[PDB]
């Protein structure tokens, strides 16, 4: 039985796992809250398998604007992103404002 | 090779059995939309050296008969459809049902399921799916450059698009009962398929015969009882270490009987 | 959405909402490692005989 | 049974977050007091849910 | 899995140094006041690391 | 002497390798860039009494043969090559590497080796060396009087002097990968050397071709997680304790057939 | 599974590594019947739930598919000659093995 | 239970195996007379109380009826003569067997 108990001792520690991410990420200025779903699975009748993760979702909640000052800051008001490249033509999005 | 090694042998898988169901419910207890599992079970034949209720002469009859049982056997491991807790998330893409009822889904091979879970994304398409790539049965698409999406009391579902001061209405989410809801054989993921212990399941608006109630923003938890589990636990745990005892009191009969 | 200039976004983290889940996640973690200590007894009291 | 715990905890601070926009937007020209507004569930057997 | 919170509690403590030094550095005439800056990582899997 | 004898005996040697593996696994559970192992097994031959398949009459033919197995085989201890966590340490001559990628090492007899950690040291004669008196292959000299040397996100690395109000270039941190890392054979003070198993070593700038990125003033853990750790512990220990009443149970019962 | 001599096997054992040419092998030096190549410069490596191998590379933005995991299934499967290592070879008892894609 | 030869015999221990064809037989070639024949890619068998067996198929939801088990008695087993492979042979002692469905 240590089959079904061992899956589901790390769906726990994975539950865990992010929420002390979602805690420690806190003050993060563009940053979005995520949690993790699970999801059971059956071989065929009677018989379970345990527990797996079933995927980290993000709630994209936009937060606060706080006025910091400065000129060289932006915070989207409604959905969007920002488009960023990298130096090796990598396509990167992001949500902070943070320019210099 | 004996009868008492048989028998307590039955006894010990029926005992690992009901310690692997319990031992399963308390696993996935975070599990959204989780119906928890009961297992029954029931005697054994019986061997009867005498018969019950026997003619024992002209006039006289045997008030009880002679029977010796055969162990126990489980039943089955049935799933108990009781209604869970509603949780609060306040999100846009979630609904959940408060009632009877389950949501129909397209399988890739190309059948059809029922899930109970209501936790909806949007595909690179379009269209509404749940956790997992499968695309709800009605195909309800997500028009892009969305504002808003809502979810009426009852199937139908709007989004209030970019202007136009109303909003449209993109489809409906009916949903479908069943007669043996009890009945329904469960694949992974959340997902029921129907077999011949449940009826034709007939598909129906919300809130009308004997169907649920669609709430946005919320999400059905299971309906897994820990307070209680671990009750059965030590309960279980105390069967299986008599049943093991009774084994060892064969071993040494058995033992101290061949030592001639 | 309209931009804004000088501001910056917060991290939409609810201390409240995170902390109580904690608490959740803790006791669901024990009560699944009970069942392993359970389990390693009954495999116990077997081979003991 | 957390659940009800946990509701009544995030309905309290609902509650107070809107107490706190409402004393927040004091001074302000256009503004309209804000008040929430809560309800019972029930979906189980005679027990409130949260 | 102490990652998440010896991370973090680097970075909390960080910032009372920033805002310590900020508050006891007042009244000096050349004094430009600072402000730290934050951003979460990811390694492998989708939960983060800090 | 016997069969079942020496099958419980091979099972034995298993779950001692197994025991070995996890008792290493656990104990540099804080070396800085370790990579856990894991252990894999295989079962041995199996004599076929009756063929399975045989024609047994004109037409008939046996649905399953009598094959007995001889036992299990450990076939391998593989390094599992996953994405250590990284934490800050602070130190202007520390570096992790996020991805895939090997630091090169000169051995003094003038191979070389390749590893993963970032404690990089100076000699006394300015040369960057790791800890244990190994210098990178590259042969990057830390020149005297520096005051801060800066290592960029790509490989490119640079010191400061007393003046001259701009930074000098020293050298470039190229690093190598592997097609197979995992078949990279480890040796002492945390050091891998290529061998047939992986493919001849590619050396490339950071951040192209797969390559990972140097993050400067951090250090990368070992990728071993104590949770689980434990529970295997656990079954691991069962399993040895059921081979041995397993021997046990052979040993009696060959007693009792020779007490004769 | 393709032993070296030519002949095929079967086997259930989940444990891929990749040799030196970057091809998908078994525990212990055999490869995949369909040949899955592993090319280098691969940042990440994913499995569908169907057969679909893909590969996540350094640029393009886009996974590249480099093969496919067909799965054979038999008549009867108890009549199967086990070898060692994890194996299994067609016999008489069990009727030709019938390849598929997973979940049909 | 027929035997190869053509002739019938019958037998208690029940612990059947499925032939490459399908065929339901036990352990020794020997297949069961009303031909349970199971068809190909079968997720699961059933066999109800009754002699009734059926199998399921995926995406059906509807188990297909393969065959019907019936068992034959006799007025006296006692006299039923004993052979190898765990098989029993009508004699002159015990009657001509009636076969009957079960639980009637």
């Amino acid at each position: 039985s240590f089959s079904q108990a061992v899956s589901g001792l790390n769906a726990a520690a994975t539950n865990l796992d992010v929420i002390g991410n979602n805690i420690a990420n806190s003050a993060t200025y563009g940053f979005k809250s995520g949690t993790a779903s699970f999801a059971d699975m059956f071989a065929g009748s009677k018989v379970g398998l345990g527990v797996k993760v079933a995927g980290i979702t993000q709630d994209f909640t936009d937060g606060t604007t706080t006025n910091t000052g400065r000129g060289l800051d932006v915070a989207i008001s409604q959905n969007g992103f920002f488009r960023l490249v990298d130096s090796n033509g990598s396509v990167f999005y992001s949500r902070n404002g943070q320019f210099k | 090779m004996i009868s008492s090694l048989w028998i307590a042998k039955t006894g010990l898988d029926a005992q690992q059995t009901n310690m692997d169901v319990i031992a399963n419910n308390l696993a996935n207890v975070s599990t959204n939309g989780f119906k928890r599992q009961r297992a029954v079970f029931e005697d054994l034949l019986y061997q009867t050296i005498r018969q019950p209720g026997a003619q024992s002469s002209e006039q006289t009859t045997l008030p009880s008969g002679l029977q010796i049982g055969t162990g126990v056997r489980p039943v089955a491991t049935e799933r108990l459809h009781s209604q869970g807790n509603l949780s609060q998330t306040n999100n846009s893409k979630d609904v959940a049902i408060k009632g009877q009822g389950f949501f129909q889904v397209m399988l890739p091979d190309g059948t059809s399921a029922y899930t109970r879970d209501g936790s909806f994304q949007v595909d690179q398409n379009g269209q509404l799916v749940t956790a997992g790539g499968f695309q709800v049965q009605p195909a309800i698409t997500i028009p892009a450059n969305a504002l808003s999406i809502t979810i009426g009391r009852d199937g139908v579902v709007s989004v209030t698009q970019q202007g136009q001061a109303a909003p449209v209405q993109v489809g409906q989410l009916n949903l479908t009962t069943f007669m043996n809801d009890t009945g329904l054989e469960s694949i992974g993921e959340n997902l029921y398929i129907e077999t011949q212990s449940s009826g034709a399941p007939n598909e129906s608006t919300p809130g009308l015969n004997g169907a649920g109630l669609l709430y946005q923003g919320y999400v059905e938890t299971s309906n897994v009882n820990v307070a209680e589990e671990l009750v059965n636990m030590i309960q279980v745990q105390r069967a299986y270490e008599i049943n093991s005892k009774a084994v060892s009191t064969t071993d040494q009969m058995l033992q101290k009987l061949t030592q001639l | 959405g309209k931009l804004t200039n000088g501001a910056l976004e917060a991290s939409n983290v609810d201390l409240s909402k995170e902390l109580v889940n904690m608490i959740v996640a803790q006791r669901n973690y024990q009560s699944n490692a009970q069942t392993i200590k359970t389990q390693d007894q009954i495999l116990n009291t077997l081979v003991n005989l």
